[PDB]
C-alpha cells in the first residue's frame, strides 16, 4: 500500500566503517628488562641451591 | 606382579577418554558452541559411546599388506604408552627420565609401520615427513633434558635424573628451557602448528586412517595419552612436584595454543627446529654449563 518500508525521517545514525588500529601495549624493551631481572633472581636461587646441596 | 599396575592403567584409560571429551568441549567453547548434549545429559558418558560403537563395527579383512606389521603397530604404541606411564609413576630408576626419552624415540616406529602398510609412493613420503618431524624435535628434547640434568642433583649430591628428585625442587632458572620443552611437546604430539598431517591427509596420502576398528581406537587413545605424558613431564621437571591439576591445565593449554595458531608447512617447521630451536637450546645448555655447580 501507500505505507512501505522507508528510511526514518532524519535518516539513520552514523555507523563506523573504517578499521580500528589497537596496537597499544607492552613493547620489546619492557620484556627485555623483565627477563633480565627474572634471570638475575634465577641465578641467585641457583647459587643458593648449589651451595646448600 | 603388583596391584599398582591396575591403579596406573585404569586412571590412564579414564583420563584419556575425558581428554578426548575436553578437546572438543574447549574447541566448542572457543567457537561459541556447546559440549555434546545428545549423547546423554551430564556428558560424562560421551567418549564411552564412541569406543563401544567402534567395537561393534564389522571388521575389514586386511588388503595388500603384511598381517604381522599391521597387528604390531597398535601393540607397539599401546606398549610404549603403558611402559612410559608405569616408569613415570612406579619406578625409582636413577636415569628414569632418560628411559622416558628412549620410550619417546620408539613412538616413531608406529607411524613408520603404519606408513609401510600403505606401501604407496605418496605414503612413503608422507610417513617420512612425519618421522622427520618426530626425530627433529626429539633431538631438541634431548638437549633440553641435558639442560634439566645440570640443575638436578639429589640430597647426597649425586647428579641424576630421578623424576622424584627433579620434582622435589622447582627451579625458575630452567623456565627458559621449559618453553622449548613445551614447543617440542606440541611438535611430538603433532598439534596444529606442527600438524603437517591434516593438510596432506585430506586426500588418502597415508596415516592411521587405514584402521577403522579397535586398531584406530588405540592410536587415538595413545595420542592423547602421550600428550598427557608430555604434560606430566613438563610438570615434574619445570613445575615442581606432580600435581594432577597442573597436568590437566597443561593439556588445556595445549588445546588453547592449538586453537589460536595456524599450521606450518613442511619446510617451515623443520627449519624452525634445526635453525631456531636447536641453537637456542644449545645456548641455554652452554650457559647453564658455564654457570657451574
Ligand atoms: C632476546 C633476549 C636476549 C638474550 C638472548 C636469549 C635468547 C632467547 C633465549 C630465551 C629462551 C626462550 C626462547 C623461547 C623459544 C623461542 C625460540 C626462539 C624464538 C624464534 O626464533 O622465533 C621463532 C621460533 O618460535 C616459534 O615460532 C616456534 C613455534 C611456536 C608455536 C607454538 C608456540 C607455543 C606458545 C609459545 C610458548 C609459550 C609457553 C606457554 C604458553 C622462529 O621463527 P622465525 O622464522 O621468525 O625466526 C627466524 C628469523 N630468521
Amino acid at each position: 500500500p501507500k505505507v512501505q518500508d522507508v528510511p526514518p525521517p532524519g535518516g539513520f545514525p552514523s555507523i563506523r566503517i573504517e578499521r580500528k588500529l589497537p596496537n597499544t601495549g607492552p613493547t620489546g624493551l619492557a620484556v627485555f628488562l623483565g627477563f633480565t631481572a627474572f634471570m638475575a633472581l634465577a641465578v641467585n636461587q641457583a647459587r643458593d641451591r648449589k651451595s646448600t646441596n | 606382579m603388583n596391584l599398582n599396575i591396575i591403579m596406573t592403567v585404569l586412571p590412564l584409560l579414564v583420563s584419556v577418554a575425558f581428554l578426548t571429551l575436553s578437546e572438543r568441549a574447549v574447541m566448542g567453547s572457543l567457537q561459541r558452541r556447546m559440549g555434546p548434549a545428545v549423547s546423554g545429559a551430564f556428558g560424562i558418558l560421551q567418549p564411552f559411546w564412541d569406543g563401544f560403537k567402534l567395537a561393534v563395527k564389522e571388521p575389514i579383512l586386511p588388503a595388500n599388506a603384511a598381517a604381522g606389521i599391521f597387528y604390531a603397530a597398535p601393540l607397539i604404541c599401546i606398549c610404549i604408552c603403558v611402559a612410559s606411564w608405569c616408569t613415570l609413576l612406579l619406578t625409582d630408576l636413577s636415569i628414569g627420565g632418560l628411559f622416558l626419552l628412549l620410550l619417546s624415540s620408539l613412538a616413531v616406529y608406529g607411524v613408520l609401520l603404519a606408513g609401510y602398510s600403505c606401501n604407496s609412493k605418496y605414503a612413503f613420503l608422507g610417513c617420512l615427513r612425519s618421522v622427520s618431524l618426530m626425530i627433529s624435535y626429539e633431538l631438541v628434547i634431548s638437549v633440553v633434558i641435558l639442560c634439566v640434568i645440570l640443575e638436578t642433583r639429589d640430597g647426597n649430591g649425586f647428579p641424576c635424573l630421578n623424576l622424584t628428585e627433579t620434582a622435589s625442587q622447582t627451579k625458575i632458572i630452567l623456565i627458559p628451557a621449559g618453553l622449548l620443552f613445551y614447543i617440542c611437546s606440541l611438535a611430538e604430539s603433532k598439534r596444529v602448528p606442527f600438524d603437517l598431517p591434516e593438510a596432506e591427509a585430506e586426500l588418502v596420502a597415508g596415516y592411521n586412517v587405514e584402521y577403522s576398528s579397535l586398531g584406530f581406537a588405540v592410536f587415538f587413545v595413545a595420542e592423547y595419552g602421550n600428550t598427557l605424558l608430555m604434560a606430566a613431564l613438563i610438570n615434574i621437571y619445570f613445575l615442581g612436584k606432580l600435581n594432577s591439576a597442573l597436568i590437566a591445565a597443561i593439556f588445556v593449554s595445549f588445546i588453547w595454543v592449538r586453537g589460536t595458531l595456524p599450521r606450518y608447512r613442511y619446510d617451515m617447521f623443520m627449519q624452525i627446529g634445526w635453525k631456531s630451536l636447536l641453537p637456542v637450546a644449545l645456548a641455554l645448555y652452554l650457559a647453564q654449563a658455564s654457570l657451574g655447580y
